[PDB]
């Protein structure tokens, strides 16, 4: 049972800024199998009104998923996002710098 | 200038959890129209743009019907292969498959596919003269054996030559501002100062499409391809998509490192430096 | 339009 | 434990692809329920209240659009009880088959259709298609004969059903299938009349 | 299985009670020998070594004195073989009809028995006896046709074949039969002449 793990990147639709509304990413690739948990963070902890496109893959038969929400972020307010799969040994969080 | 209609289903089996999971998307160029999940409280077929949306009940319901019968055949064929490799009753499995058309910007089919794939593993696929099959291994064997017994190429091809094409001409028309637009980047450039005397300089190209796009750093005006650091496209999570490329740099100097993006909305390729605020 | 289904892998 | 109930398929056991098949499940019984199984690939069971008139506690079990899963063999059973279920004994096995999904195979008779009395006869169904075993079905006959493919001979995959001493005549059809999947069929032969002088 | 051999009987297909027929089967290819077969309620098969010479291969059947059972559909075949026969395809169709075993029906030539070129003519076949069908053959030696009696009328069942614009004369006789036994024919009506000017 051949695997792959997750490449991942945090992000904003929009060029992030304070007090305005957005929606924060989480691109998952290039995984297998699909099984796969993927949460979003908000100040240390999952947030609710998280969702996610519809199940696809790639040419090197590779899944994909992204997962988002909006939110409006603050100064202070800090948002990562956590990546479990079989492929890991435990769950891989990575933080949301807005200028990346 | 060529455009292509794409359907990427995954049949996933959970041998304890109840029955195969069967998810189906499909793309026409780089937008999804449809989408259909085996889980969902009501198993139906979805649109997810707009030009597809505008079609009626029959459509949606023919559809869904194939998508409903589909998976039903997917559950076969996962309990199918499960045996031909005789495996775990409780082994979980997957089997993907990817199939559609391609185009000339005039119509016309340029190559059309099908091909399955068993736990992320090449298993058979259609072969390009849309006649025959390529078995990866003896098991994918039983399925050609059976399946050139049946005709599903001559079947198959009838669909990607025929009716395959003519759906994304139909997609292609009503959708035409979407899919045979364009939508540049907004593009600009941060300087962040990393450390004492270096600055690093990112250059973003948003909300565009497709998503095939160029981004190239350039010193006094000469390519910096080595030392140009940039992230893997990623979807905007809204239809477009993003980027960014990003070098280091010597403080002050930086008004001599320019950034070229090159995509398909810009007529002629963007220069752009970075805009000191005044 | 999808491809119909035929027969089971 | 009661007696078992009959159980028959109309129009019969053979399902055309896509197609519908009835099986009904009755008794002179008066079973509240009657609950209907297939095992195999995908074994199921299911449930349905008994229509009680006509002198025929009975039930009919609509399969629906014929294909891969649904073929199989099925046998039901009828309860008094409710919720819990005082299953009776079995009903008869009844081997449902889909047929259509692949080459239609040839069918012959040597020495021919047509043989005097007493004579031997054969038929046999060859295919280009790697089929590994082919049923012989006469008209309006039960059971169906099944014996095993011939591999690789120059061009195709025989079987031959030895008929012996010729005394009926008949028309018969052949099928074809693959190991893994024994309840998946290929299209009928077109049908072969044999006839005795 | 080899090509079908040609059957055809002499003096004709019509056989009258008590007289003989002779049904003969041959092809170019050197059967050995030639089954007859007769197919209804009296079934039956006739063997015969088969006459050699001038390039074929016949055989001669001979029909006993016809009656009743003798009447029917006959088909040969040849076989090179011996003990098991091998069997060819069967010879056309011969509806082996046996008449003279009713009342001779009236044949009428209406406007009359004589008629000017052009003109439209049509025959008919009335009896007492109530025959479903009757049969117009010409000269004997051309065809049979074949229409169903007609209702009560005027004190007959009747039979009108009409026979169109005029153009050639003719000899012509009727024949009636019933429904259950299609191979059984009435007595000749007398045969009536048509003469067109």
């Amino acid at each position: 049972m051949i695997q792959r793990t997750p490449k991942i990147q945090v992000y904003s639709r929009h060029p992030a800024e304070n007090g305005k509304s957005n929606f924060l990413n989480c691109y998952v690739s290039g995984f297998h199998p699909s099984d796969i948990e993927v949460d979003l963070l908000k100040n240390g902890e999952r947030i609710e009104k998280v969702e996610h496109s519809d199940l696809s893959f790639s040419k090197d038969w590779s899944f994909y998923l992204l997962y988002y929400t909006e939110f409006t972020p603050t100064e202070k307010d800090e948002y990562a996002c956590r990546v479990n799969h079989v492929t890991l040994s435990q769950p891989k969080i990575v933080k949301w710098d807005r200028d990346m | 200038g060529s455009h292509s209609m794409r359907y990427f289903y995954t049949a996933v089996s959970r041998p304890g959890r109840g029955e195969p999971h069967f998810i189906a998307v499909g793309y026409v160029d780089d937008t999804q129209f449809v989408r259909f999940d085996s889980d969902a409280a009501s198993p139906r077929g979805e649109p997810r743009a707009p030009w597809v949306e505008q079609e009626g009940p029959e459509y949606w319901d023919r559809e869904t019907q194939k998508y409903k019968r589909q998976a039903q055949t997917d559950r076969v064929s996962l309990r199918n292969l499960r045996g031909y490799y005789n495996q775990s009753e409780a082994g979980s499995h997957i089997i993907q498959r990817m199939y559609g058309c391609d185009v000339g910007p005039d119509g016309r089919l340029l190559r059309g596919y099908d091909q399955y794939a068993y736990d992320g593993k090449d298993y058979i696929a259609l072969n390009e003269d849309l006649r025959s099959w390529t078995a990866a291994d003896t098991a994918a064997q039983i399925t050609q054996r059976k399946w050139e017994a049946a005709r599903e190429a001559e079947q198959l091809r009838a669909y990607l030559e025929g009716l395959c094409v003519e759906w994304l001409r139909r997609y292609l028309k009503n959708g035409k501002e979407t899919l045979q637009r364009a939508e540049h980047p907004k593009t600009h450039v941060t300087h962040h100062p990393v450390s004492d005397h270096e600055a690093t300089l990112r250059c973003w190209a948003l909300g565009f499409y497709p998503a095939e796009i160029t981004l190239t750093w350039q010193w006094d005006g000469e390519d910096q391809t080595q030392d140009t650091e940039l992230v893997e496209t990623r979807p905007a999570g809204d239809g477009t998509f993003q980027k960014w490329a990003a070098v280091v740099v010597p403080s002050g100097e930086e008004q001599r490192y320019t950034c070229h993006v090159q995509h398909e909305g810009l007529p002629e390729p963007l220069t752009l430096r970075w805009e000191p605020s005044s | 339009g999808a491809v119909d289904p035929l027969l089971a892998l | 434990v009661h007696r078992k109930p009959s159980l028959l398929a109309h129009p019969g056991r053979l399902v055309k692809s896509e197609e519908t098949v009835i099986l009904q499940c009755w008794s002179d019984v008066r079973f509240e329920h009657f609950l209907l199984h297939r095992e195999g690939k995908f074994k199921d069971t299911l449930h349905l209240i008994g229509e009680h008139h006509d002198g025929v506690s009975k039930a009919n079990f609509s399969i629906g659009p014929m294909m891969q899963d649904l073929a199989g063999t099925y046998r039901c059973y009828g309860s008094v009880t409710h919720s819990p279920y005082q299953l009776s004994a079995p009903s008869d096995p009844l081997d449902i088959v889909i047929t259509g999904l692949y080459e239609k195979p040839s069918l012959s008779a040597q020495p021919g259709p047509t043989v005097l009395a007493g004579e031997s006869v054969t038929l046999s169904c060859s295919s280009r298609s790697s089929y590994d075993m082919y049923h012989l079905s006469r008209e309006g006959e039960a059971h169906e004969c099944r014996f095993s493919a011939g591999p690789k001979v120059n061009g195709t995959f025989q079987a031959d059903f030895p008929l012996g001493p010729a005394t009926h005549g008949g028309t018969y059809r052949c099928f074809g299938s693959f190991r893994d999947s024994p309840y998946e069929w290929s299209n009928s032969s077109d049908p072969l009349l044999v006839s005795v002088i």
